[PDB]
């Protein structure tokens, strides 16, 4: 029959962020997040702490990074 | 004598040659000047005081 009314809701939000808007933004969100994360991955590699923590557990670029030099060579 | 290790020498090699020379140490307690065989810290000496 006929529709007299139009029945709604209003949603969530608070001003110009709504949680449709960063539902829309969420995965990319996360590949900006993963994105980030490989930039510093990348600005932290002549750095020997990362270098021994997390950039030499690599399979084939392990051994890249490590020194083969003998103990007789250095001063210090 | 440190920039010589690795380029030239090796590190005993160098030690020797370090040693092998005299430095001016920390003063003692009684406050006299000493001197001290060298190590891989110290500059080359040259031939004269002055």
């Amino acid at each position: 029959a006929y529709t007299s009314h139009l029945s709604s809701k209003t949603g969530l939000h608070f001003g110009r962020l709504s949680l449709r808007s960063l539902t829309a933004y969420a995965p990319n969100l996360m590949l900006w997040g993963g994105a980030s994360m490989l930039g510093l991955f990348v600005f932290t590699e002549g750095w020997p702490k990362f270098q021994d923590t997390l950039y030499k557990k690599i399979p084939l670029l392990g051994p890249t990074l490590e020194d083969h030099t003998p103990p007789e060579d250095k001063p210090n | 004598w440190r920039t010589l290790v690795g380029v030239s020498h090796t590190n005993e090699e160098v030690r020797n040659m370090a040693e092998e020379f005299e430095y001016d140490d920390e003063p003692d307690e009684q406050g006299n000047p000493k001197k001290r065989p060298g190590k891989l810290s110290d500059y080359i000496p040259g031939p004269y005081p002055n």
